[PDB]
């Protein structure tokens, strides 16, 4: 009965660890979209046809998007627990009916 | 970083205080009474350039959302109250559970 | 040349009308009084992005 | 030098008109540059909306 109850708690524990990995990945989904857009802007700016005025105009959206990445990193959270800014570090998720059975999730 | 980025950075780097910016571009910091006792002391170069003045006790009753600054500070204040209510709901939940165990024991 | 100048002053006043009258529900935008406004986009306070209209 | 703007454009003379081509060009760069700021702000807010929905 102690193992059965600990297995119920372990299933909840694994599900919560799935939730944090899911939310963090969803945030990284927009980090990929923002980065790819910055790559298209960088390629367009490198073209020799552009003059200084247009390169500055492209730089405006580069800086707006770059600030967008930092906002995603600093604001993404799971109930106030910031994930993507590096303060999450390594947290161990207990998946098991007995103590000592946990898996280390690292968010960077 | 612009001032609104300093505010979001401080938010992600700690949970003891909550930073914001009002209509005049002044950085507000709110230390809830559920997390911090006494007075908060500010130092460093950034605080030297952002003289933080003295602290004023704010509660839910004194919330005034008629300004950008008042609204931001009221989000933090309402969060302190929400933690306060949840905490007491957990003390009453533990009390009820312990009294259900007591009833079962007395029946035996 | 004078006739053109009357076209220039007709359009020049049109620009000042666009600046003074353009508004979003009565809140003027292009006349310079908008200045900088912070838009709160986030589940917690302090997460805002400043939009500056000139 | 004398401070000139679109408001001060006076095309009643050849000299005034030539000064007005340069003045209008600078104004057109001012309008375009602000429109690029507002385009970047809109796109950034669309990326933010996608992130918040996720």
């Amino acid at each position: 009965n102690v193992q059965s109850r600990g297995l119920d708690v372990a299933v909840r524990n694994a599900n919560d660890g799935i939730s944090i990995a899911q939310t963090a990945e969803g945030a990284m989904n927009e980090t990929t979209n923002i980065l790819q857009r910055m790559r298209d802007l960088s390629l367009q700016s490198a073209n020799g046809s552009n003059s200084k005025s247009e390169r500055v105009a492209i730089q405006e959206e580069i800086t707006a998007l770059n600030d967008e990445l930092n906002r995603i990193a600093e604001t993404t959270s799971f109930g106030g627990n910031k994930l993507l800014n590096g303060t999450f570090s390594t947290k161990s998720f207990q998946i098991g009916a007995d103590n000592g059975e946990a898996v280390m999730l690292t968010l960077k | 970083d612009d001032i609104e980025e300093v505010a979001t950075y401080i938010n992600g780097q700690t949970d003891m205080v909550k930073a914001s910016v009002n209509e005049k571009g002044q950085l507000q910091i709110f230390a809830g009474n559920n997390k911090v006792t006494g007075d908060v002391a500010f130092s460093g170069g950034l605080a030297g350039a952002l003289n933080m003045q003295a602290g004023t006790a704010e509660t839910v009753d004194t919330i005034d959302v008629t300004s950008v600054g008042g609204a931001q500070q009221s989000v933090a204040v309402i969060d302190s109250a929400l933690k306060y209510v949840d905490s007491h709901r957990a003390e009453l939940g533990a009390f009820q559970n312990r009294f259900n165990h007591a009833i079962s024991n007395l029946d035996n």
